[PDB]
């Protein structure tokens, strides 16, 4: 019987490799098939109808509001902008089985929790103008989004920096005996960063309360996963690290749901971390196949359909409008906040440019920014 | 725009400055077979086109995609290295340089010192995208260069332009010490100029005077050099000041000795980066000069760079060290 | 050994520069009950034994050690602070704080710009041991400050003693921004001094005139403050010059105004610093003093550094900026 | 049947969580008993009895050495030392599997791989007072070993940060067409950085012939792996990267010899990387069992261990004693090798500094140094 303190095991008296298991890889977990119908009763959710509507309209309207602003961003009149094609349904599913007060971290395909956590269409426009209404005071790229009243941490452009920050946080929750939840959105791409090895790591040897939701999607930019990776997707490394873990169909909201209001049960219970993989296309829908089971409950029908595509259009283009037609933040809020008070050499610095544009004005934007 | 571009080795093309590092990269491959290109996405021909092409005509095998992993991509860079083979990293935006700063601080710069030559990691390059784009904000508009000027043991290169890339492009690959090239994006699609199609050199560790002048010395590097070239324009015009223009190209080992000269016989400097003031590579020229020029030295030596901040999105406008910050700047030493 | 240390609050005892840290951070997690210590090693009492006794005190909840990955601890330290508890991590030797530095620079720095105050991590501070020890070579050594320096929205802090240790440590983890603090391990068991028990502040961007002189102004931190004590005393005895000796303290930001009230009085400064001069602080130093001060220098700003290499082993003696180096450079500026 | 680029797999119609299995790990391979005898024939090497002499022998000076330079560091005549004491088996036992072309990295724990190579004492010696005879010319700490010649890549104290150079060096070594290997050791804390992350990553989607060692001795410092990860140990990450892994016991030579020639001989006829975890004791010695097994065969006893322990002696002594009596290389070679060639500036320091030692050189140890 071995004696080392490093792992658990028995002796084997021949010599043998440990094989992968890629082609019968983690199997993935769905509850509705692609016509809507529950497949196994005993795993219905039965969500009651006015949260799976309230579902239904957080991804439409998520939909809605991305083709009118990724036109913008083709038209030039926001600088950059991050699509939720094939992404509804993970982030609004899983949102869905959260507190609304257990903290999000994420990235660039998240808008959907904000959007069930019911953010302002008009933030959403603020910040991809950078205008005056913006609480991020223009300083971020477009969709580079945060809500402290929703809990919902500022993203930040370099990928996987917010998985071993989340599990800080999620640390800090168990102290405070929050009953409180932290979740980490990511990409399969950004899981190949070192950040994640950390955040994996940590939140497994520190106990912490944590859902890790890997949104694979088999592309980074133009790499595709078999240059990405080499086991069996993301779902197979969370054993490796003690972590349970789990791979769900993401273009089906109520097994993305499902497996996010058990895994917030039992983190929350015994402080451990949970893995969701969910498996996405790079954009048979998540809209479809839910519009698929609100018609088989009679909770949904083509004049319901119609009006709210309509509604839906008009709410996004009044929010656009007002977002494209006011100013721009004082250009003072570009020295503060560096600290959270202003030295006095950056102060100076602030100084410079008001004597700066007292001369030269004529040549800056000035009648675009306010004040 | 915040700048105006303009401007005996063979045949020439038009090129952009895109053009010119993949017309560098090809020249390298074609007459280096150990040479390998890789990084995030460059397999398509990368996010901004500079390798577009290269893996068709050299293979699988030398034009790859690594996984999405920057400290690994400067590791593995260096191991390709201190085999003797030539090593052309890509970081996709010098912005996410930062998760190899300890594989190239602590690593590639030290690799020949601690060894006592009997390794190296000469033969790599990190090449990456660099400076202000008009909306890139915090993640897409980065100069990290003063960050790795206090790390003796690496080379770090900085082009203004289409022909001044490729051949300062082709040194780094060939120099036999750890490079980093720093693209600067906003020109990758401005205009072109005439490059050679043949390969070419440029020396490291030289700056150039691309313009003299009597009253005050100018030094910029990347697309600063352009915003330096027409403040000399508008000096001339508006004050009747002749301005000698200097385009410093490689930050470290700088070119002390063409600085210093100029400056002795102009007794004024003027030094602009984007990069933030504070700890920027401006403070370190002017120190220097300072050191080397302190009884020519007929008024302060002005910086003028970037303000003590991140790099804002709807403020870029206000935040850069444009030509007319530069010009009145100029003026208040000129009237000193 | 190169250097000699030698020299209202209450109660005090002796304490060597370990026991100053473990006072302050003790005072700081009965103060506070939010706040927690982490990183490599620190459960057991640490590598150089800042944290004996903590976390039988205080709970293993509280003081704890981490998987072996800077990045992560970092990571990990931002994630505390951003939910408004106290995070004190350290990171083992200085020269392994560059994995965190994507942490650091993109991320603890901006936090609450990009955010737009919506979100913060002022609650973080990063402690690790800094500075030449006599035989610590490349990566036993190191003096990252200029690395951070050129970073806005950190603070970086460096005592010279245990009394100035504790005051400062205080008032980093008190601070509303994240801060490195960087212990000058070669003191960490050098002389005692008399250190209050309870808690008390030292303030952040403040520099310290430990010794007032009217012929030449003396920068420095860290160790290097008490060679620069020694170079005052050899520069009376031998040459009858009166030197105002002053400990910066805070490297970012900077008290500007302390050193150039002192400049303009004296009208000479030598700057000193163990970090390699190209790109070091004392650029930013020299350049800014020559900004503010020009009519009133009398010579040349002086900077004596470590060479532009990494930090030898065998050679260490040679290398340093010690106090005949610093000596001789005053000699040459004073007869200038 | 699932359709997603990301993974291969079923679907399951039932919420299931993969767990770890941690208490019944991956077995650890073992070739012979405390007793030194041969458990299963099959898994005997048969290694001639030269070689096996040569494994002992190694092993045993290179303890030694450590219990000659341990006294020395603590006497402060060199300023740090790493022992070996535990990792002799490990490190003699896969250094023989190698071909002597085969490049190494490791880092503090694999100076019986050089001990292996025949790399001289007096070598070993010179690295640790930095003395004339360094070809690192005094520039890094003790124990910080290379050999260009012995195909040994020069130690770094920042650890991991080989793992990913390794992996480069495999690549090109692919490239070259070689029939050859490259071999990374690192430690069970150091898996924990990012770097291995990144380095097993990369191995796996690059397909490099590499041989990933680590040794896991049950701590790092003074950190338990209670709280260095939660999985079961580091060979137990492998197959979630797609890597082939094996767990062995590091007190047996045969069987660390066995998986290593194994993992040597597939991973360069298919070009991909192997994972040996070889458990350890932080200090039933692999010593003492090897010499159970010589005993056995008839291939030692007490008058050639006697013998050898006394020429061992011998042998570290004169070289310790030679290392102490040599001077330190000339201050000159601070400035070289820092670049290639040396810049202007930097030349202009080294100058400074000889005019300032022809003026202060009394305060400097001159004596000690060549020239
Ligand atoms: C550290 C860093 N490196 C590179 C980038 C550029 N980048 C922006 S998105 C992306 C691909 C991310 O893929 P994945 O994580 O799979 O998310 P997806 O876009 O598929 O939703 C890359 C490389 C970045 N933002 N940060
Ligand atoms: C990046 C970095 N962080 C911390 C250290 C300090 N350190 C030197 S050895 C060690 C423990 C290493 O443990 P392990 O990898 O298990 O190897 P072992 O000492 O057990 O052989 C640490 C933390 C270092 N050298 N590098
Ligand atoms: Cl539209
Ligand atoms: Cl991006
Ligand atoms: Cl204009
Ligand atoms: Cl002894
Ligand atoms: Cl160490
Ligand atoms: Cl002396
Ligand atoms: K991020
Ligand atoms: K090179
Ligand atoms: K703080
Ligand atoms: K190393
Ligand atoms: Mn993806
Ligand atoms: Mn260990």
């Amino acid at each position: 019987k071995p004696q080392f303190p490093g792992a658990s095991a028995e002796f084997i008296d021949k010599l043998e490799f440990i094989q992968p298991n890629v082609i019968s890889g983690i199997p993935i977990y769905r509850v509705m098939d692609r016509q809507g119908q529950i497949i196994n009763p005993s795993e219905d959710p039965h969500l009651p109808k006015e949260k799976v509507l309230k579902l239904y309209k957080s991804m439409t309207l998520l939909n809605t509001m991305d083709r009118i602003l990724y036109e913008s961003q083709r038209q030039g009149r926001i600088s950059f902008y991050m699509t939720n094609y094939g992404e509804e349904g993970t982030h609004v599913g899983s949102a869905a089985a959260l507190d609304n007060t257990d903290l999000v971290f994420g990235q660039y395909r998240e808008a959907g929790v904000l959007m069930y956590r019911d953010y302002p269409l008009e933030l959403f426009m603020a910040q991809c103008y950078g205008n005056i209404s913006d609480l991020g005071k223009g300083r971020q790229m477009p969709v580079h989004y945060g809500c402290k009243e929703r809990h919902f941490v500022t993203i930040s452009s370099p990928l996987a920096t917010q998985i071993p920050q989340a599990v800080g946080a999620a640390y800090a929750a168990k102290r405070a005996n929050a009953n409180r939840v932290v979740i980490c959105y990511f990409g399969e791409g950004a899981a190949s960063e070192g950040d994640a090895h950390a955040g994996f790591n940590f939140a497994a040897t520190l106990e912490c309360p944590i859902i890790f939701f890997c949104r694979n999607n088999g592309y980074a930019i133009s790499t595709p996963t078999s240059e990405q990776y080499r086991g069996d997707g993301i779902a197979a490394r969370g054993p490796g690290y003690g972590i349970m873990s789990i791979r769900v169909d993401g273009n089906d909201v109520f097994a993305v749901y499902n497996a996010t209001k058990e895994a917030r049960r039992r983190a929350v219970a015994e402080n451990q971390p949970f893995l969701i993989e969910a498996m996405t296309y790079r954009i048979d829908h998540p809209i479809s196949r839910l519009r698929h089971y609100l018609l088989s409950q009679g909770w949904w029908d083509e004049e319901q359909e119609k009006a709210w595509r309509k509604q839906s259009r008009r709410k996004v283009m009044e929010a656009f409008e007002q977002a494209e037609r006011k100013p721009k933040p004082n250009p003072n809020l570009l020295f503060s906040d560096v600290y959270q008070e202003m030295p006095a050499q950056l102060r100076k610095q602030q100084e410079s440019l008001a004597r700066h544009l007292q001369t030269y004005g004529e040549h800056y934007p000035l009648d675009h920014f306010d004040k | 725009a915040h700048f105006t571009f303009q401007p005996e080795y063979g045949q020439t093309q038009k090129m952009n400055l895109f053009q010119s590092v993949t017309s560098a990269l090809d020249n390298s491959l074609a007459k280096d077979p150990t040479a390998v290109i890789f990084g995030e996405d460059v397999a398509f021909g990368g996010v901004f086109r500079c390798t577009v092409g290269l893996r068709d005509k050299y293979g699988k095998d030398r034009v790859f995609n690594t996984p999405l992993c920057e400290q690994g991509i400067v590791g593995f860079g260096i191991g390709i290295a201190v085999t003797g083979a030539t090593a052309i990293a890509e970081i996709q935006f010098a912005d996410y340089i930062f998760p190899a700063f300890d594989q190239i601080v602590n690593e590639a710069a030290k690799y020949r010192y601690r060894s006592g030559d009997l390794f190296n990691c000469g033969s790599l390059t990190i090449r990456s995208p660099w400076g202000c784009v008009g909306h890139g904000a915090l993640y897409h508009s980065q100069s990290p260069e003063a960050f790795f000027a206090h790390c003796p043991g690496i080379k770090v290169v900085i082009p203004r332009s289409p022909f001044q890339a490729k051949g300062l492009l082709l040194s780094c690959i060939e120099d036999k010490n750890p490079c980093i090239f720093f693209e600067p994006k906003i020109l990758y699609r401005a205009a072109a100029e005439e490059v050679p199609i043949e390969p070419y050199n440029i020396p490291l560790s030289q700056a150039e005077v691309i313009q003299e002048g009597s009253d005050v010395t100018l030094v910029a590097w990347g697309t600063q050099v352009h915003v330096i070239r027409e403040v000399a324009s508008m000096a001339k015009e508006k004050l009747g000041v002749s301005c000698e223009v200097i385009d410093l190209r490689t930050i470290i080992p700088w070119d002390v000795d063409t600085i210093c000269k100029s400056v002795i016989k102009t007794g004024r400097l003027l030094i602009s980066h984007e990069a933030p003031l504070t700890g920027g590579f401006a403070s370190e020229i002017s120190s220097t000069v300072q050191e080397e020029c302190f009884l020519n030295l007929e008024a302060p030596i002005s910086r003028v760079c970037g303000y003590d901040t991140p790099f804002p999105h709807i403020f870029e406008p206000f935040y850069i060290p444009d030509k007319w910050k530069c010009y009145d700047a100029l003026r208040k030493m000129i009237n000193y």
